[PDB]
């Protein structure tokens, strides 16, 4: 599911060699993308505003790099961001309108020094890439996939990264945190209390709520499960270009369904998807998912959008 | 028929759709 | 109505007085109307008549006070007095686009803005003015490229006037210097737009692109002001929904002499919407039509 | 006849009037 067969198959694979650490550079923002990026993480767009499709084109005869800041009031409040990496582009046109579908890699942080616009309508921000430190992290790192077969790898193969910076940022990426937390880990620059704080965090989180009510238990991390090798969260766009980040459970409660399933454009092939609701609040949810066919391995499950969720 | 553009939730009727909209926002 | 061209030069520093009970976010090029009562108010026009004749419309992104505006330039002027109160009434023409730098208040209570005159860069693509014309007939119908300018930049602010946008979006353009990104966004917003709502429920879809139709050369929208300078930017279409009507049709103060008007508003929360205008007289094509004020609507 | 000044909606109770010009103010 990682590989996002949904937007395009004769998509062009480009990678790049990185900005070195302490280094200054300029990179264009895409504005509309509002997520905590985490490096590693793989991000699905579908651009359909001229600007925005103007711009892509012409990063990928460049560096195919744009930057993802992060907002912790959006009013442009980003102190810090994300850099990603177009590894995947398709050039589409529909209902008259030109498409572009793009599959870029967060690479690098950054802190934000300067943010200005040009006369083209596109804004740069120069930034400043943030250094990786490492270590020795076994212990850490022990501790931390046991508590993970604990909740989803009772089931799910230990194939995580071997890198301390590639596995405190896969942890990263598959939390079930609020953004406000997810900015935190980004903002350390040493694996080692990175991984550190991930372990203080894994055995902090039990139940997610709703965050608009706040009075509604839908899961708990123990129905946490992975369907792909993204982990349990990966991001998804839907054909009208919204993004989200969608936590996969077995089971959930306090929800109600809307309407009878379907299996258009769906993220996860073969099965099909009725969006979910909460049922004090009706806000939107997520998705529940039914197999199309009795041979699928899992039969039921559910695709939580974060946007939704607050830990405890 | 008519299907949100955020979620696809689709509805029989559009007011339905309309205040199914609202709640995306808040509302 | 004494009929009347002021044009700062680019990164020139001004200081234009600002018409406050004004709550609008004026176009370049587009007609402003208005009718003032304020002793002061006709003091400042009595004033402009006798200088370069504009003055400054504030863009508020409220919170309030607002970062852009847009220059008026007078060019109807009419004054006359009821119960012994004169009026003046005036058109005025938006000219150009400015960023606030400083905004003081004069004893009187008349604002004066130190502004600076934005610049309008430009540009090609011909083929996106072709395509934003050739949705817009689609859309109207009734359009006539020909009544339509040829300047990208003079283009782009025709779009932005007569496109049924909310202000949020309205300000977002004007914000863009250049025609080519200005006729981007607007291609964006036609490609993702058909249907209009009321604002205060926003539970009614009122009417549809399709139903828009030009009954001038303003084009589908325009702004007329009430027997009491309550300015309205009217969406005249051809057919509306989820609207009840307020008790018999009224001839007073007609803005399309013909019609008749009765008060329409929103079904589900009682809104204002605009009025049905209905023809007094079979020989009129059109008999029935509807005038939707822009500040009650807002795009799907 | 109870006119509001902003849109001419007439009425023939006063306090129809008054709950009419409340939706436009606070609108
Ligand atoms: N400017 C501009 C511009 C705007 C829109 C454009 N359109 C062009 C034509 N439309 C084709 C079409 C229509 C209808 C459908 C039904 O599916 C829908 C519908 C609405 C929201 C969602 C989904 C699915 N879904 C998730 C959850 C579940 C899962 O597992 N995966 C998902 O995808 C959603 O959130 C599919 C494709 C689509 C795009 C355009 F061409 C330009
Ligand atoms: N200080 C001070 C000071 C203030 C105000 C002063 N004036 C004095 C003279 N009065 C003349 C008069 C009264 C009553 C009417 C009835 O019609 C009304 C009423 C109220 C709002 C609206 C309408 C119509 N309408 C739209 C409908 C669509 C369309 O086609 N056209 C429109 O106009 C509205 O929005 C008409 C004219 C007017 C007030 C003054 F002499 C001093
Ligand atoms: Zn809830
Ligand atoms: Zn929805
Ligand atoms: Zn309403
Ligand atoms: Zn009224």
């Amino acid at each position: 599911p990682t590989s996002h067969t949904y937007l395009g198959a004769d998509m062009e694979e480009f990678g790049r060699t990185l900005h070195d650490d302490d280094s200054i550079q300029v990179i264009p923002v895409l504005p509309q993308v509002m997520m905590i990026l985490v490096p590693g993480q793989t991000l699905p767009l579908q651009l359909f505003h001229p600007q925005e499709v103007s711009m892509v084109r012409n990063l990928i005869q460049n560096d195919r790099t744009f930057a993802v800041l992060a907002y912790s009031n959006v009013e442009r409040e980003a102190e810090f961001g994300t850099t990603a990496e177009i590894y995947a582009y398709r050039e589409e046109q529909d209902f008259g309108i030109e498409i572009v579908k793009v599959k870029a890699i967060g690479r690098q942080r950054f802190k934000v020094l300067e943010l200005r616009t040009q006369s083209d309508g596109i804004q740069q921000a120069k930034v400043q890439i943030l250094p990786e430190g490492s270590g020795d992290a076994e212990t850490l790192m022990d501790r931390i996939k046991k508590q993970l077969r604990e909740w989803d790898e009772n089931l799910k193969d230990d194939s995580l990264p071997s890198n301390p910076i590639d596995f405190s940022y896969w942890v990263a990426a598959n939390l079930p945190i609020d953004d406000s937390l997810r900015i935190q880990l980004l903002k350390i620059d040493s694996a080692i209390q990175r991984l550190r704080c991930e372990l203080d965090i894994m055995n902090k989180c039990t139940s997610l709520c709703c965050k608009q009510c706040q009075e509604t238990e839908i899961t708990t991390k123990n129905e946490i499960f992975s369907l792909s090798r993204e982990g349990p969260m990966a991001a998804y766009v839907n054909p009208h270009g919204y993004v989200h980040e969608i936590l996969t459970v077995y089971k959930a409660c306090n929800l109600n369904l809307i309407g009878r399933p379907s299996t258009e454009h769906s993220w996860f092939p073969g099965y099909a998807w009725t969006v979910a609701q909460c049922k004090i609040c009706a806000s939107h949810i997520g998705w529940k998912f039914t197999a199309t066919k009795k041979d699928m391995s899992p039969q039921k499950f559910w695709g939580l959008t974060r946007s939704a969720l607050i830990p405890t | 028929p008519f299907q949100c553009n955020q979620c696809g939730a689709s509805f029989t009727q559009k007011g339905n759709l309309l205040r199914h909209i609202k709640l995306h926002s808040g509302e």
